[PDB]
């Protein structure tokens, strides 16, 4: 369960753009600085910016 | 396969 520090606007279709204060379920996180993130409000995943997340 | 501009 991590926090989006700040509302990410993606741009690809690989990663999903979230809100500051939103809480996406983190699911790889051992690529690079972008790990695959799963929206449980709606249900779907996306990419996310390690950057703009934070670990909680 | 470079990160935003953090706010």
């Amino acid at each position: 369960t991590f926090v989006a520090l700040y509302d990410y606007e993606s741009r690809t279709e690989t990663d999903l753009s979230f809100k500051k204060g939103e809480r996406l379920q983190i699911v790889n996180n051992t690529e690079g600085d972008w790990w695959l993130a799963h929206s449980l409000t709606t249900g779907q995943t996306g990419y996310i910016p390690s950057n703009y997340v934070a670990p909680s | 396969x470079p990160l935003p501009p953090l706010p």
